[PDB]
């Protein structure tokens, strides 16, 4: 299968202040380096499976 | 009761996964019940009951060979295994439906970029399927489960009586004498 | 300066004591686990380190 | 057993590159020209053979 | 009290029986399995002064 | 299965296939003031 999704950079949106000022003009930025996808597998008997 | 006649623990085997030779054996006292100072009359018979009561070898053996059985890691492929083991074999290689130019001009061929003869699936799987040139395995050596189901624990009610058999912890036995040895 | 902070990620868990359960998929399945009664421990000797 | 001669035709280079060949209404399956014929209005497939 | 103490263990046992039937071993821990067992049993929070 | 796990029903039957029927009536009647099914 291939999951293709896509973040939100936006500062108001993704991050929450205490006191609601416009983070675009009050200089928050987010960059992105690694974003992985991790799953949990039970092992369970492939027979059975 | 009489503990001349009670049943001794068995002995346990020790495998040494990484040699594969056996490593021995010993009393199995990981799995004693404490019965003469808290039990005394009461549970000495019943302790006494339950080591007489350890399976025999031959059912132990059974045991386990049923256990490894249900494994689903036999190291031969079943058919789920070996079923995709055909599937990829079949899908490797130059496909059989593609529809290639052959030309044997020897002046002004075609490029064929691509992507006159061809294996069979038969004789491809049967490189995929075959085993090594021994055909047969080194003696002394064992798997694990082949020396689970050989080397079983058993009771062995007055082991150093014989008359030249001893017992076997690491040794190799050279001048008829039980020469417990390799120091 | 950005480049003049670091990171100190960090955990504390008072009276947990960590468990690992000798069971194959970690998971509780019974008080006498998975591992418990498989005949390659129970009958065969291991020495663990 | 290694590997097999593999099926043949033998068809001329010109008439297999549609250089010299038949013609595109007597070479196309009869099916994939009803196709075409059919939905060309709007899926022009004539280009490519 | 002291528990999981061979030298200076407990005693209980019979009179025809006189032979004690608790042994106490220093590798099990009896204070921390009534502290877990108790924990589990009911929450923590809670006081009781007996 | 293994004998000595089962005197000790680390694998036995269960306290419902062990305990003597009258006792499992006796344990279930007075269980609501007496309680026997933790000694069991």
């Amino acid at each position: 299968y291939t999951y293709e999704w896509v973040l939100r950079k936006d500062p108001n949106m993704i991050l929450q202040s205490s006191l609601g000022n416009d983070l675009r003009a009050d200089g928050a930025s987010i960059i992105y380096n690694e974003v992985n996808l991790m799953a949990n597998f039970m092992p369970m008997d492939h027979n059975t499976s | 009761m009489n503990l001349l006649n009670a049943a001794p623990t068995p002995y346990v085997w020790k495998y040494n996964p990484v040699t594969g030779k056996c490593a021995g054996a010993q009393q199995n006292y990981g799995a004693t019940i404490d019965w003469v100072l808290p039990g005394g009359n009461s549970f000495a018979y019943a302790a006494d009951e339950i080591r007489r009561r350890f399976p025999e070898p031959a059912v132990t053996r059974a045991i386990t060979a049923r256990f490894e059985a249900e494994s689903d890691q036999q190291p031969y492929a079943g058919p789920h295994e070996t079923n995709i083991i055909t599937a990829d074999v079949v899908r490797s290689g130059p496909p059989p439906s593609a529809v290639y130019p052959f030309d044997p001009s020897g002046v002004q061929r075609v490029q064929l970029s691509g992507g006159p003869e061809m294996t069979p699936d038969a004789f491809k799987y049967y490189l995929r399927v075959q085993g090594p040139s021994q055909e047969v395995d080194e003696p002394g050596v064992m798997s694990q489960r082949q020396f689970m189901t050989t080397f079983l624990p058993a009771m062995v009610p007055h082991p150093f009586d014989s008359e030249s058999p001893d017992a076997f912890p690491a040794y190799f036995s050279s001048v008829y004498k039980g020469t417990n040895a390799f120091e | 300066q950005p480049g003049q902070v670091l990171s100190y990620k960090k955990f504390l868990c008072d009276n947990y004591l960590w468990t690992i359960p000798f069971s194959s998929d970690f998971m509780y399945m019974g008080e006498l686990t998975d591992l418990g009664q498989n005949p390659m421990y129970t009958n065969n000797s291991h020495s663990m380190v | 057993a290694a590997l097999t001669p593999d099926l043949t035709t033998a068809t001329p280079r010109l008439q297999y590159f549609h250089i010299a060949g038949p013609g595109t209404r007597e070479y196309l399956s009869e099916d994939l020209q009803q196709f075409i014929s059919a939905t060309g209005s709007y899926f022009d497939l004539k280009n490519k053979f | 009290l002291y528990h999981d103490s061979g030298v200076c263990s407990g005693t209980l046992n019979s009179e025809r029986s006189g032979m004690n039937v608790v042994v106490e071993l220093p590798d099990r821990n009896t204070e921390l399995s009534y502290q877990y067992m108790l924990a589990d049993m009911m929450s923590r929070h809670h006081y009781f002064a007996l």
